[PDB]
C-alpha cells in the first residue's frame, strides 16, 4: 500500500514508463519492437495495441494506460500509440503542478476545460473533403512507420477501393461497414500480389478431389449442421437377432447420406458450404452429384458469405428450399501459394469484398496485415466523416498555441492546468522529430512560430529535416482518431490523478 | 484495557483509509486484489467492501459501510468517518476512567438527539422539486470523478427516477427494478444517455433472426428450449433399421413443436434465461422470431415489469396472457458490441441508463457514480425533505448537542459533548481534503452556527463559510440520520467488547 | 506525522511506567539489570535512570527525570507525569492541524503563567517553621515505604537540615556536604538515628590502634604513606655485602620518619584516601595513632569541613595548621561492622544520619527515601514558601490557565487549555492510584477551586476533597515550578522534532 505523494508520483512514474515503451514507434521513421513469449514465440510489430496487449505489464497503473490502446484500437483503429504517449505526458506534466501545490482535482478540471476546448478548436479547424484523392492520402499516412515495403501507394489504392466498394448510403449519409471487407493473408512472397477480390475468399479447399474445380452461376447453400450420422438424444441401442439385419443396418447409414445429398441436390444448390464436418460417404455422393462442398467453414465466414451471396444459414436440411440459396457468378477453388482456397465471386450482394494479403516470410505478412487494417479503418471513418486534420505535429502545434491563449482567459489554478495540457500536446511533434533523429527543441521552436504566423498546416517535415507544409506532403490525420485519442487520454489521466492511495 | 486500545486503533485505521475521499476535493483509491483485479474508485462502500481487513474490529467498521450503503445509498464514507470520531473520542474519555457503559448511553442519547435535530433543521422539498432534486443529484456527482459531467448525469439521474416514481398517497415511491443501468465502454462520459425501455447486453442467438421487430409480443422463458429427456432411466430399442429415422424425426418434431407453441400464442420475441438448442434456433429463426438466450435473471425481471410479461418455465403452457409487450425490439450496435433494445414498453415507468466511458475501469466508476445519484434523487424524493450540506448540518448538530449535554448533565454529558466533537469530523475532513485550515474553518463554522446560521457550511472552492442551501449543496435528510445511526451503533459495539479471543 | 506519532507514544510510555508510583497509594518498581542487580524502589528518578530505554524520545523523557532531580530533589515522578500529559494532549491538538509551533508557544506561555500562579497561591513559612517543615518532611515520606516511620524519619530530616542551615541575610542556606548519610543493614527502620559528627564506614587499619581517642588532632592525607621511589630510573648498586642492611634500614627509616612528621605536628588520627604501608602501619600503631585508610574522597571532604582540617597531599609539609579537630574519634560496631565515628567536630554544623534497615535492599530504599526528605525540608527552608499539595495547587493552576486561555485567545488558547488539562494529570494519578474515581474527584476538585478554594486537594485516605494545608499535605514551592518547567521543555523539544534519523 502507498499513500499520497508516494502513490501519486509512483503512479505517474509507472504510466510514464509504459508510455515510453511505445514512444519510438511513432510516425514514419518509427521502429519496431520484438515481443517473445514461451511457445508461439516471436512477434515483431510497430502497432501500439499489439506491443502492449502482448507486453507483460504488471503495475496496475500501467495496466490502465494499456487499456486505452486496446480501446483506441477497437473503437477507432488508428492512434493507439498516440493515446498512450499522450496519457503519459498529461500525467507527467501534472506532476509539476502537483509539486507546486495545485490539487489533483483542479488539475483534472483544467484538463477537462482544455480538452473540451480543444474538442472545439479542432472541429473548427477541421478540413472537410471526401474525394478519393484525399481518402488515398489518409491511407498513405496510416501505413507510415510500418514495414510494408515500397508498395504503400499500391496498398493505399486497394484500401480506398475496398472502402468505396462497400460504402453504402442511407438517409443521406455514407456508411462503411468494415465488416464487409474481408482481409486475409498467405505467405507467398510478393506484397504486390495482394489481390483485391470482388467477392469473398475462404481459406478452405473443396472436401473431395472429384468435385468441380470451378462452379459458374452457383446456387450456394450455407449449412449449420454436419453432414454426418446423427444419434438420437435419448440413448439408443440396436439389437440384432438375425444375421441378415447386420447388413440392413449398415445400409441405413449409406442411404442416410444418400438422402442428405438428395435434399441438397433437390434445392438446386450446386455448392455446399458447411460450417461443420462432412462424412466421407456424404462426400462420395456430393461428388457424384457434382456439388462443390467445403467443410468446417468458420462461423465468421458463414456469416459474411450469407450476407454477400444473400443465402440463409440453414440447419435442418428439410428447410433447404431454393428460397434460401445464395448467388455467385463463380465459385472456384484456386491455389494461392502453397494453399488451395475457395473463391466466391459475383456474389448477389456487391457490398462485400476481400484483400488477400501476400508477402513472404510470415512475420512480414502479419504486420502488413496490421498496417492495412489501420488504413482500412481510417479510410472508412474519413469516408463517413468527410473531415480530416493536418498531420505530423500540425494539429497539435495549433491546439497547443490556441490552448495556451485560452489558458490566460481562465482562472489562476486552472490556467496553470491548461497551460500544462498545452505543453503535453507538443509531445507529439517533439516525438516525431526525436525519432526522425532531428532536434526536438528547435523543431518545436520553429514549428510554433510558423503555426503562430497562421500556418496551420506546418508539421514536422522529416524530409525538409525540420518543419514543413503538411498540406503539400499530404499528411492528414483523420478527425475521429484525434478526438478519441484526446478524450481517452483525459479520462484515464484524470482517473490516475485522483488515486492518492493504492492498496 | 489493551484489547480495547487495540480495537479502537484498528477501527480508526479503517476510518482514515477512507477519510481522504470525502467531498469535492476527495481523492480516489486503487484496489488490487490477489487475482490482480483492479478497482479504482471513490465510493467508500466499495473501498471498504474491497480492502483486505483482518482485525475483527476493522471488519466491524466495514460492517458499517455496507449497512449505510444498504439503507440509504449515499453517505458510507460519512458513516465511517463518524464511527472513527466517536471511537477516537471515547478513547479520550476511557483514559479518564469513564465507564464504557456511560459512554455508550451518552452516545446513544446524543445520537437520538442528533436525528431529532436533522428533522428540525430539515426542509420540505417545495414546488422547486426539479431544481432542488437537480442540486442534490449534482452534489453527489461532485465528489465522484463524474463531476466532469455532473450537469448531464444529474439531469439523467433526475429524469430517470422522476419517471419510475409512483406518487401514491400524495407520497412518492421509487422501484429501482424499473431503472435498468448498463455500462458500455468506447464512448466519452458525456455520451451517457437515457433510453426509454430496457436495454439488454445480448445480441440475437442466430445470424438469421431480424434486426428489428415492431409491435413485439415478448415471450419470456425461464426454461431452455431443448428436447425433454424423461426422469426415469429411458432407452430406445431399435430392432428394425427403419426405426432409426423415425426416432430422429420425432426428436426434431418435439423441438419444432416447442417453437410452434411459442409462435402459435403470437410470440414475436423469445427472451430466455436458459439455452436455446441449435436446431430450435433454426426454427425460431425461420419463423422470423427474434430470440436471445442465456439472459441475466436480474434482466429477466426488468423485462417482465417493463413489458408486463410473465416468466414462463413451462413452455407447454405458455399462454397469450403470458406475453409481454413493447413497441419495438431491435439489435443496435453500442460501439463495439450489439445490444438488444426493447423500446416502447407496455409499462412506461421503466427506463434505462447507458453509461459510456472510454475505458473499462473508467466506465465502471461512471456506473457507480450514477447509481449514487439515482439513490440520492430517489431517497430525497421519497423522504420529502433535505438538509444543507457542506458540514453545515454537522456543525449544527454539533452545536445543539453541546447544549443538550448541559441539560442531560453528568458523566453522560462528557460522552454527549465528545459525540458533538466527533460529528465535527465531517467539516474537518471536508476542509482538510481541500486544503482549508481545519481549525480556522471549524472555529468560524462554530461562530455562524452559534449565531443561528443553521445552513453555513464549507464552500470547499472559495474556502468561505457560506449558505449551503443557497449555493445549492444539499442532501436528502435520510443520508444524515443513518450515518449517525450506523456510526453510533458501531462505536457502542466496539465500546462494550473488553476482550477479543479465538 | 508518523515520526511524531511514534515519538509521542514512546514518550507517553515512559510516563506511564512511573505514574502508578505517585502519591501515598503509590506503588513501587522492581528493576533487574543485565548483571542481575536488583533495585526495588519508588523514587521515579531511579526508576527512570534505571530502566533500559532505547527509543530516543523515551531517553528524552528520562532526561526530564534527572534534571528535576538535579535542581530540586523531590518531584521527578511529577515532572514525568506532566510531560506525558502535555504530549498526549498535543497529540489531540496535532490531529486538528494545529501547528507544533503554535502548540509550543501556547505551552510556553501557559508554563510561564503556571509558575506565576504558584508564586501567587504560595505561602511564606511563618513562625511555624518547625511543624510546617515537619509536615513537609512527612508528606515526602508518605509516598515512600518509609511511611512506616515517617514520624521519626521526618524529625531526623528536620533536625539534620536545621543544624547545617546557615541563616545569612535573614535567608537560609543548606550545604549538604555537612550532612553525612550512611546506611547499615541489620537494624529496624525505627533504628535510624542522627549522629552529631561524621561517621565513616571504615575501621582502624591495624589491630593495635586504640578504639578511642579523645580530643583528636585529625591529620587528613590525600597521599599514601609509603617509600617514595624517584621519578628517574633509579637502581641500587651493592658491591659490599655490608651495604645491604644499610639500605634496608634507610628504607624503613623513611617510613618511620613520615610517621614521625605526622606525629610531631601533634596529629592524633591519620585518615588517608590512599594506602598505608604495612610497616608504616606498625609505626602509627606503635605511636598510638588511630589511622584509617583507603577512605572515600567524598568522605574526605566531609571530614574536612567538619573538623576544619586540610587534605594534605605532601606529608613532608604537613603543618599543625593542617590538623582537623574533634572531641573524640572512636571505632564502634554498627551491627556487624565496625565504623569510625568522629564526634564533637570543630564545626558543629556537620551531622550524620545512620539509616538502619533489616535487609540490604530495604536499607537502600530507606536511604533514598530520607535523602528525599532532606532535600525537601532544605529546599522549603531556603525558598521560604510552600504550596498546598494533594493536587490542590495543580487543580488551581489548571483553573487559572483556563482563564488566561480566554485572555490570550486564539489557537494559542487551545494549547493553553490543553496545558491545563495536562496539569490535571496529577489529581487524576493521585486519585487513580488510591482507588478514587478520577472523573468524579476531578469534577468536585474543579468545583471547589472554581469557588476559590485554592487549597482543596485529594485526601487519598478519606477520598474527600479537603483543605490540604490544614490536613498538612504541603510541599516546597520549588518542587512545583521545576516540574512544570522541565515538563514543558520536554514537550516542546519532542514537539518540534518532525523526523528522527540515524
Ligand atoms: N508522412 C508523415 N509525415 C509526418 N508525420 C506523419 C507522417 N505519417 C504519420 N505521421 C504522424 O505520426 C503520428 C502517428 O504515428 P503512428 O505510427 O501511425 O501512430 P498511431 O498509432 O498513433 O497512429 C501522427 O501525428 C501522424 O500524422
Ligand atoms: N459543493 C460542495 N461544497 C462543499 N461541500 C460539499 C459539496 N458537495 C458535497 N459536499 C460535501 O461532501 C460530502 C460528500 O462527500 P462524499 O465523498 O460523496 O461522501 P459520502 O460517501 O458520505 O457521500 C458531504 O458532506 C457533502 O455535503
Ligand atoms: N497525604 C497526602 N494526601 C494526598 N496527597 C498526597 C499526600 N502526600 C503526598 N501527596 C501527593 O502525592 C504526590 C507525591 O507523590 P510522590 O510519589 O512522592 O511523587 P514525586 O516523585 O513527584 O514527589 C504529590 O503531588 C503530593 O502532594
Ligand atoms: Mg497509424
Ligand atoms: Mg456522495
Ligand atoms: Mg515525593
Amino acid at each position: 500500500r502507498e499513500q499520497g505523494k508516494n502513490a501519486q508520483r509512483n503512479n505517474i512514474e509507472a504510466a510514464k514508463a509504459i508510455a515510453d515503451a511505445v514512444r519510438t514507434t511513432l510516425g514514419p521513421k518509427g521502429m519496431d519492437k520484438m515481443l517473445v513469449d514461451s511457445i508461439g514465440d516471436i512477434i515483431i510489430s510497430n502497432d501500439g495495441a499489439t506491443i502492449l496487449k502482448e507486453m507483460d505489464v504488471e503495475h496496475p497503473t500501467a495496466k490502465m494506460i494499456v487499456e486505452v490502446s486496446k480501446a483506441q484500437d477497437t473503437a477507432v483503429g488508428d492512434g493507439t500509440t498516440t493515446a498512450v504517449v499522450l496519457s503519459g505526458e498529461l500525467l507527467k506534466q501534472a506532476e509539476t503542478l502537483l509539486d507546486q501545490g495545485v490539487h489533483p482535482t483542479v488539475i483534472s478540471n483544467g484538463y477537462r476545460l482544455a480538452v473540451n476546448e480543444a474538442r472545439k478548436i479542432i472541429d473548427e479547424i477541421a478540413e472537410k473533403s471526401t474525394d478519393d484523392a484525399t481518402l488515398r492520402k489518409i491511407a498513405l499516412t496510416a501505413l507510415s512507420g510500418k514495414n510494408t515495403g515500397l508498395s504503400n501507394d499500391f496498398l493505399a489504392d486497394l484500401v480506398v477501393k475496398a472502402v468505396n466498394a462497400v460504402a453504402e448510403v442511407r438517409d443521406g449519409k455514407t456508411i462503411v461497414d468494415t465488416a464487409n471487407i474481408k482481409v486475409d493473408k498467405k505467405n507467398g512472397g510478393s506484397v504486390n500480389d495482394t489481390q483485391f477480390i470482388s467477392g469473398i475468399v475462404i481459406d478452405k479447399e473443396k472436401v473431395h478431389s472429384k468435385m468441380p474445380d470451378v462452379v459458374k452461376n452457383a446456387k450456394i447453400a450455407l449449412i449449420d449442421s454436419a453432414l454426418e450420422i446423427k444419434k438420437t438424444e435419448i440413448e439408443a441401442k440396436v439389437q440384432i437377432s438375425d444375421p441378415s439385419k447386420i447388413q440392413d443396418f449398415l445400409n441405413q447409414e449409406t442411404n442416410t447420406f444418400k438422402q442428405m445429398v438428395e435434399k441438397i441436390k433437390k434445392s438446386g444448390a450446386n455448392v455446399v458450404l458447411c460450417q461443420k464436418g462432412i462424412d466421407d460417404v456424404a462426400q462420395h455422393y456430393l461428388a457424384k452429384e457434382g456439388i462443390y462442398a467445403v467443410r468446417r467453414v468458420k462461423k465468421s465466414d458463414m456469416e459474411k458469405l450469407a450476407k454477400a451471396t444473400g443465402a440463409k444459414i440453414v440447419t435442418d436440411l428439410d428447410d433447404l428450399t431454393p428460397s434460401v440459396l445464395g448467388e455467385a457468378e463463380t465459385v472456384e477453388e484456386r491455389k494461392i501459394g502453397d494453399d488451395r482456397m475457395t473463391f466466391v465471386m459475383g456474389c448477389k450482394n456487391p457490398k462485400a469484398v476481400s484483400i488477400l494479403i501476400r508477402g513472404g516470410t510470415d512475420h512480414v505478412v502479419s504486420e502488413v496485415e496490421r498496417a492495412l487494417n489501420d488504413a482500412i479503418r481510417v479510410v472508412a471513418i474519413t469516408k463517413e466523416d468527410g473531415k480530416f486534420l493536418w498531420g505530423g505535429g500540425a494539429v497539435e502545434a495549433e491546439l497547443a498555441m490556441r490552448l495556451a491563449k485560452y489558458a490566460n482567459s481562465v482562472g489562476g489554478r486552472e490556467q496553470l492546468a491548461i497551460e500544462a495540457f498545452a505543453k503535453a500536446l507538443e509531445i507529439i511533434p517533439r516525438t516525431l522529430a526525436e525519432n526522425a533523429g532531428i532536434d526536438p527543441i528547435n523543431t518545436l521552436i520553429k514549428l510554433k512560430a510558423d503555426d503562430e504566423k497562421g500556418r496551420i498546416s506546418v508539421g514536422v517535415d522529416l524530409d525538409n529535416n525540420g518543419v514543413g507544409d503538411m498540406k503539400a506532403k499530404g499528411v492528414v490525420d483523420p478527425l475521429r482518431v484525434k478526438t478519441h485519442a484526446l478524450e481517452s487520454a483525459v479520462e484515464v489521466a484524470t482517473m490516475i490523478l485522483r488515486i492518492d492511495d493504492v492498496i | 484495557k489493551d484489547a480495547m486500545k487495540e480495537n479502537i486503533e484498528a477501527a480508526i485505521a479503517i476510518s482514515n483509509s477512507v477519510r481522504s475521499s470525502l467531498g469535492p476535493r476527495g481523492m480516489d483509491k486503487m484496489l488490487v486484489d490477489s487475482l490482480g483485479d483492479i478497482v479504482i474508485t471513490n465510493d467508500g462502500v466499495t473501498i471498504l467492501k474491497e480492502m483486505d481487513v483482518e482485525h475483527p474490529a476493522a471488519k466491524m467498521m466495514v460492517e458499517v459501510s455496507k449497512t449505510q450503503d444498504s439503507f440509504v445509498g449515499d453517505g458510507t464514507t460519512t458513516a465511517v468517518i463518524i464511527a472513527g470520531g466517536l471511537l477516537q473520542q471515547a478513547q479520550g474519555l476511557i483514559n479518564q476512567n469513564v465507564h464504557p457503559t456511560v459512554i455508550s448511553e451518552g452516545y446513544r442519547m446524543a445520537s437520538e438527539e442528533a436525528k431529532r435535530v436533522i428533522d428540525e433543521i430539515s426542509t420540505k422539498i417545495g414546488a422547486d422539486e426539479k431544481a432542488l432534486l437537480l442540486k442534490m443529484a449534482q452534489t453527489s456527482l461532485n465528489s465522484k470523478s463524474a463531476s466532469v459531467a455532473k450537469d448531464k448525469l444529474a439531469e439523467i439521474s433526475y429524469e430517470a427516477v422522476k419517471s419510475v416514481a409512483e406518487l401514491r398517497d400524495g407520497k412518492y415511491y421509487v422501484d429501482f427494478d424499473n431503472i435498468q443501468v448498463v455500462k458500455k465502454q468506447g464512448g466519452a462520459i458525456d455520451d451517457t444517455q437515457l433510453i426509454n425501455g430496457i436495454i439488454v447486453d445480448k445480441e440475437k442467438v442466430h445470424p438469421g433472426m431480424p434486426d428489428v421487430v415492431k409491435d413485439a409480443k415478448i415471450a419470456l422463458l425461464d426454461a431452455p428450449l431443448e428436447i425433454k429427456k424423461p426422469e426415469f432411466d429411458t432407452n430406445l430399442r431399435i430392432e428394425d433399421p427403419s426405426m432409426i429415422q423415425k426416432f430422429l424425426a420425432q426428436e426434431e418434431n418435439m423441438l419444432r413443436e416447442m417453437v410452434d407453441k411459442i409462435k402459435s400464442v403470437g410470440a414475436n420475441v423469445v427472451i430466455t434465461q436458459k439455452g436455446i438448442d441449435d436446431m430450435a434456433q433454426h426454427y425460431l429463426s425461420r419463423a422470423g422470431i427474434y430470440a436471445v438466450r442465456r439472459v441475466k435473471k436480474s434482466d429477466m425481471d426488468k423485462l417482465a415489469k417493463a413489458t408486463g410479461a410473465s416468466i414462463v418455465s413451462t413452455i407447454d403452457e405458455i399462454s397469450s396472457s403470458d406475453l409481454g409487450t413493447a413497441e419495438r425490439v431491435e439489435q443496435v450496435k453500442v460501439g463495439e458490441d450489439y445490444m438488444t433494445f426493447v423500446t416502447g414498453c407496455k409499462n412506461p415507468k421503466a427506463v434505462s441508463i447507458l453509461v459510456r466511458g472510454e475505458t473499462e475501469h473508467v466506465v465502471d466508476e461512471m456506473e457507480r457514480s450514477i447509481t449514487d445519484s439515482l439513490h440520492v434523487v430517489a431517497s430525497a424524493l421519497e423522504d420529502g425533505a433535505y438538509a444543507a450540506g457542506g458540514g453545515a448540518t454537522a456543525a449544527e448538530i454539533a452545536f445543539r448537542l453541546r447544549s443538550y449535554a448541559q441539560k442531560i448533565g453528568g458523566r453522560q454529558q462528557l460522552a454527549i459533548e465528545k459525540f458533538a466533537d466527533a460529528i465535527e469530523e465531517i467539516p474537518r475532513a471536508l476542509a482538510e481534503n481541500a486544503g482549508l485550515d481545519p481549525i480556522d474553518i471549524l472555529l468560524k463554522l462554530r461562530a455562524e452556527h452559534a449565531k443561528g446560521n443553521k445552513t453555513y457550511g464549507i464552500n470547499v472552492f472559495t474556502g468561505e463559510i457560506e449558505d449551503m442551501v443557497k449555493n445549492g449543496v444539499i442532501e436528502p435528510i435520510r443520508v444524515g440520520k443513518q450515518a449517525i445511526e450506523s456510526a453510533t451503533e458501531a462505536a457502542i459495539m466496539i465500546l462494550r467488547i473488553d476482550d477479543v479471543i479465538a
